[PDB]
């Protein structure tokens, strides 16, 4: 049968990333906190 | 006889041009795109709720 | 309300016919109005059965299949407010008046998951069926 529009899943709206480009997303987010508190710690 | 000229060959050219295309007519120019379904973004409620 | 809105059998509206093209029309194949209890046909060979969706009778079958996923939370939903209801009586006669509000709080949270859940799985079949050109 020659197929019409699939179904989108429920997690269909972070299609257009990878799964490798969020995952990178939130170590990013992680770890540039960490450098703003360690930042602060050093720093008045 | 048929085959050393193409009776076969040119008949099959014709019955099987004869009764219509469903071809790249209506891949190009067929198709509007519409508004997002909820389904579309769903599962960002479900994230949200 | 929403003891209304449960118990009646108008929650959706539904048509499927086949159109004529040449200046005239349409030639309503299948209607109907339904709920998830019962379905009453409108005009389904004008038949005035008022269906449960069990039994079946094809593809608003499987529109209603879908429908028994949509159950249960506009059920929990009865439940938290008829608690937070009749405890806003009991804080009259306060902490009874406080945590009532959070189940009238909770039940609508179940409200929206209940109408997400309704209106994402009829637009799932909304697109399931099957497109042509004739049948509007």
């Amino acid at each position: 049968k020659k197929p019409q529009k699939s179904k989108p899943g429920v997690f269909s709206f972070l299609d257009p990333l990878a799964y490798e480009i969020w995952m990178c997303i939130v170590f990013a987010y992680i770890g540039v906190s960490v450098v703003l508190f360690l930042v602060s710690r050093f720093s008045p | 006889k048929l085959s050393e000229q193409g009776v076969l060959d040119k008949l099959k050219n014709k019955w099987w041009y004869d009764k219509g295309e469903c071809g790249a007519k209506d891949s190009g120019s067929k198709e509007k795109t519409s508004a997002l379904s909820l389904s579309n973004v769903a599962g960002v409620f479900y994230i949200l709720v | 309300l929403l003891g209304i809105a449960v118990s009646t059998d108008y929650w959706l509206y539904l048509e499927e016919g086949i159109i004529l093209p040449q200046n005239q029309s349409t030639e309503v194949k299948m209607s109907l109005h339904s709920g998830l209890w019962r379905v009453c046909f409108l005009a389904g060979e004008e038949r005035g059965r008022c269906f449960t969706i069990e039994y079946v009778m094809e593809s608003t079958v499987n529109v209603l299949k879908m429908i028994r996923s949509a159950t249960p939370f506009p059920l929990v939903s009865l439940f938290f407010m008829f608690i937070g209801f009749i405890l806003s009586n009991i804080g009259h006669i306060t902490i009874l008046a406080f945590v009532s509000g959070i189940f009238f709080i909770l039940s609508g949270l179940s409200l929206v998951v209940g109408l997400v859940l309704y209106i994402s799985s009829i637009n799932d079949e909304m697109l399931n069926r099957t497109k042509d050109a004739e049948t509007y």
